[PDB]
C-alpha cells in the first residue's frame, strides 16, 4: 500500500522536472 | 566513509554499507542496533537510482537485474520492459547520498565496463 506510493512520488517528482 | 552511511530500510533505521572485501561487492543495510542486516551483491544489480535534487528527501535505490524477458516483443506486440526487483533506502544526508550514489554506481558499472 505504501511502497506503491513510493514508486508514484518518484515518477511524480520526475514529471515535475519533465514539464 | 565512501562506502556507508546511515540509511533506513523496512521502517527501521540503520546504516547502508558497501563491502568490497568479498566476492562481487555487496551492499549491506544494517539497522542502528545491528540486528537487521541485508546484503546485496552488486553483481546481481542492473542499476541504481537516487532522489532528484528538486526533492529534499534522501533516497537511494538498488535496481536488481531482471529475467532475460528483455527478449523481443510479443506476438500481440505488447512492447514489454521487464520489471526490475529493486531496493530503496532512506537517508537524511546529501553527502551520504552522493557517496552511496557514487559507490554503488561505480562498482555496478565496474561489472558493466568490466575493466
Amino acid at each position: 500500500d505504501t511502497q506503491d506510493d513510493f514508486l508514484k512520488w518518484w515518477r511524480s517528482e520526475e514529471a515535475q522536472d519533465m514539464g | 566513509p565512501s562506502h556507508s552511511g546511515a540509511a533506513i530500510f523496512e521502517k527501521v533505521s540503520g546504516i547502508i554499507a558497501i563491502n568490497e572485501d568479498v566476492s562481487p561487492a555487496e551492499l549491506t543495510w544494517r539497522s542502528t542496533d545491528g540486528d537487521k542486516v541485508h546484503t546485496v551483491v552488486l553483481s546481481t544489480i542492473d542499476k541504481l537510482q537516487a532522489t532528484p535534487a528538486s526533492s529534499e528527501k534522501m533516497m537511494l535505490r538498488l535496481i536488481g537485474k531482471v529475467d532475460e524477458s528483455k527478449k523481443r516483443k510479443d506476438n500481440e506486440g505488447n512492447e514489454v520492459v521487464p520489471k526490475p526487483q529493486r531496493h530503496m533506502f532512506s537517508f537524511n544526508n546529501r553527502t551520504v547520498m552522493d557517496n552511496i550514489k557514487m559507490t554503488l554506481q561505480q562498482i555496478i558499472s565496474r561489472y558493466k565496463d568490466a575493466d
